[PDB]
């Protein structure tokens, strides 16, 4: 039959969706065990401010920033934080490395049920950037919605 | 200045406009090998394509977007994409998100007490980029499903969404500008 | 027969041209959903983050290039925008070293002939960069001179 | 036959033992050039820079892992040992990568199988840091006891 | 005749000398450009301070930082100095990326006049670092030295 | 909004407690081809693997965990993988874990003046999810030694994990909050 | 330290020039194989090639800029490098550039009143440098269209380049000292 | 304390120059097959090659670190190399600086009025760590120049090479402390 061309999600391909689906789990469990062993002890605190900025929003923060290999302007600076932040960093090595190895091959592999990349190959990142992009200024204006709603409610 | 400001948007979204209905309306989009009746050098736009050489040159023909092909093995994803690409929604989404925030910003012109008004043409301006990205990665992902180039149409559409991306950071300056002005008022 | 800018083979042209454009997209997009909202702005007003769109269009630029950042975004709008500019980064960034690295063994070291074209490039940029100090600095000091009249 | 740690074939293991040794022995030099002069201390003394043993091994696995970095060496010395530590890196990682990529086209899916060792690697290292802060946590709670008696 | 390993520098093999030469003269050039547009506008300075620290050393260690992929606690925030940033960023990946693509091949190559890499393939790395080890230890030693003579000298 | 994030978090303890319970006692953990008699589509979980249609639809077999012949024992790491797929150690300790928590939930609802045992409970509710992670790697590895696919245990067995480290966050945040109250309190009172 | 930073730059600027002019007009650039009649061991430089040892040593034949026959034109590019190569533009311009630095060098010496002009020495070294690293590229490029070697007017070229930058940013230095003064007096005086 | 950081620094030296003192006489380095007389299994150090089973126990060879090979196209770095492995010029580097630091140590005890001698203890340890390291990287790139594996010897090497950078630590540390005690009482 007729060649069949990688999907619009092909920039999958090179792990199995078993491999991503522990990826997904391990990275809730990394930003999970950093913000607990960052935020638990009350030691750590001082109207009362504690000494880290690794919050459940910004631990899951730093982590997909150490996943994507870009990093943010905070890093953990105890113990146990950097033991975690360390042990996600040598796990982000190894998976990165093995998942960028042959992504090309995997975007144009044609199968039976070299050359430049073709946009046709990357369309599917462009759609998920765009889609990601309408929802951020969805959430923006449904914030700035409640926010004016809530200040119109107050003042009167 | 708030007129120059004004000026400049107004100018801006008009060009855009203008720039996004031309390269809709137009059949120079590209230029590759193709037929005119019923294999010469063609021009081809969003709806029509029509050879620009030979023995038939004028008389031309409509794109066929669902072509009498095997009509076997077929996925859902290549018919969504070729329906998406005939229907040239986005593009023609753009134009229309570009015509709502030149009207946002002759309302505001209108209703200057408003302010929110200047948000709303921003947030179309930036959405009609959008929506522009979106039909050129649609239309060039249809055209790759071997020697062809871009005609004068689509980097009038490029430079459309350019201008329009530029026109949203304007009226989102004017925004944040005319707010810090009711915020200095009030505090004073 | 690569040319001067053989560096640029591996990825299409209109792949070019569709990553300057989501470049654009997504920093007027991160200026947008960092910026407009009036409840991140208290008393010259000053805002809450620094992500006006010369910072927009900076950090977007580092995020793509794989260099350091000096701002990353807070809020939520403005970090769903840097995580997908994030993943889309690493997919580009990736499928390209893949295919430059394909493109190169079609052992033999890299020619002076094969990057010339990178090397002018960044000449042009840093006279592009002087004249443009140079204006603004003559700028400035017709400014003053004004001034002091 | 792959086993679960089979990501570190493309390295031989006298490689990883000397990374090792050499980033024990750099984090040590680094701490030792950035702290040991008394002229870096001003008037409990604190220093100018914020490099001890700890930050100083923390900046050099950082380094070693291509993630970012808190803090940056200033003087002349902690300069140069940053250098040469991000040359090494460079290389290394360079090398690793590459051989990675030849070992895993000896266009197959990766399996969980050949992946395992990592996640095993990564869940003891969440449970050693959750240890380790519970023991640091108890100790500081029995000293307050004590305190407070 | 027997098989030729690779000499102890086979790190530089993946590029021309020509290339080495004229990497080095454009990060001199870059640097000294960075350092240009940073610090040379007298209304860029506020006893005054510049708004920078864009100062030459710092220019050629932002530069390193850059070209080495690691990045520093400083940033160009001026428009020329971002000009420069940028272009050296876009310097820096192309080149990069075009010598770690076949590095092991390079490290690995047999000629006459897979398999995991060797300790012997990489000792060349390993002794440049001891060695600048070494040499940083002596330079700190040095200004050590220096300053403890020119304090006794100033007491007596 | 303490009495709301406590109902949140036993609710949300009890809902993993009991989906975890189920994804080890239901068999619908695979689907795959293979034969319930000691070939055809069958449903196989922790303990036992049942054919479902043909002619012997319904019949349950115990899962043989050490396959092959001749007892090659070459390597160690696969007897051990073997050992610990076969006991389940992994998905009964995130149980254990799972109900720990809770009881530590009852116990600070019951005592209201400890704070500690709420600490407690998180860290249980987190480590049984880092236990169930551990689970799930090696049952998989377990079926690398035709298409097949994973069935609502499975998913059940994913579903407890994500709501165990949910309620894990949630037991930490109320932790952090009491000790908040307690500094308040010493605050005014000093 | 002003007489000190002064005299170095003076020095610095004199020292680039003069190996830029002599790199320029020397012709032991390359080591190759060629011939130098309208194969042997010849040098090169910009403009001559001239056999050492054989039987017609020290004769120089002016360089062919433009190989190969029948004209082919279907790239621009070449041609360019090939005019480019052949003019030798860049590095005559960056003599030219070292002598307008040192000039203005010589004009604030002068002067002694304009700090500006001293800015504009800085540029010109700094920008000559760029201009060398063009023509070392070029020169490079063009003889890609056997072993060869690079002689001591190459690396003159080089020193040259490597000198100009130190002169550059001494002369901005030289310029910030300026405006720093200039800075504390007028402090002083308001 | 003091004179716990004394007793530790002061053990650790020790326990590192024992170590490099037992691995650099021992001669159970490397595994591998080879001859004791004049291809069985044989234990190697850095001087002498014995064979721990066949007909030949016990009585063992010289390693021949320059072979009577073939002799012809011997590089100047493998020479180099061969000479540097030969004499074990870093193993005994590292063995000589850690009795230096321990010397150094000593003297300090005796001479506590100066607080170079931490910083000069502390400089010999943290370089003898870097001679092992060099020594450790010519000797396995010389055993390079095919199944064997690595003795205690080797492993005592490294375990007195991790304790050596912990000594030079803690005496950096210690000298550290001293200057700030002195700072201390010279500002109060
Ligand atoms: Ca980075
Ligand atoms: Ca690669």
């Amino acid at each position: 039959p007729q060649k069949s061309k990688p999907g619009v999600f092909s920039f999958l391909d090179p792990l199995a969706y078993e491999i991503w689906m522990c990826i997904v789990f391990a990275y809730i469990g990394v930003s999970v065990v950093l913000f607990l062993v960052s935020r638990f002890s009350p030691y750590e605190w001082h109207s009362s401010e504690s000494t880290n900025e690794f919050g459940i929003f910004n631990s899951l923060w730093f982590s997909l920033g150490a996943f994507m290999q870009q990093g943010c302007d905070i890093s953990p600076r105890s113990l146990s934080g950097r033991i975690v932040g360390g042990v996600w960093w040598f796990f982000t090595l190894i998976i990165i490395s093995s998942y960028t190895a042959n992504l090309a091959a995997f975007l144009t592999v044609e199968r039976m049920v070299t050359s430049a990349l073709s946009l046709s190959n990357v369309a599917g990142v462009f759609y998920i950037l765009v889609g990601g992009l309408g929802l951020a200024m969805l959430v923006a204006l449904i914030e700035f919605c409640y926010k004016s709603r809530a200040e119109a409610k107050r003042m009167k | 200045d708030r007129g120059v400001q004004m000026l400049l948007t107004t100018v801006g979204a008009f060009a855009a406009f203008s720039l996004m209905t031309i390269a809709v309306g137009t059949d120079y989009w590209l230029y590759s090998r193709g037929v005119c009746k019923t294999e010469v050098m063609t021009h081809s736009g969003l709806w029509r394509t029509c050879c620009l050489e030979g023995n038939f040159k004028g008389l031309c023909k409509q794109i066929d977007h669902f072509p009498e092909d095997a009509d076997y093995e077929a996925d859902t994803a290549e018919y969504f994409l070729r329906a998406v690409r005939a229907s040239s929604i986005f593009p023609i989404l753009s134009v229309i998100l570009l015509f709502m925030g030149g009207l946002c910003i002759a309302a505001s012109e209108f209703y200057k007490t408003r302010h929110n008004i200047i948000l709303s043409a921003g947030i179309f301006f930036v959405s009609a980029g959008l929506s522009n990205i979106i039909g050129i990665i649609v239309y060039i992902s249809a055209n790759a499903g071997n020697s062809y180039s871009y005609g004068w149409s689509f980097y009038f559409g490029a430079l459309s969404f350019i201008i329009a991306e530029m026109v949203g950071v304007l009226a989102v300056h004017m925004f944040i500008d005319r707010h810090k002005q009711l915020r200095a008022t009030a505090r004073a």
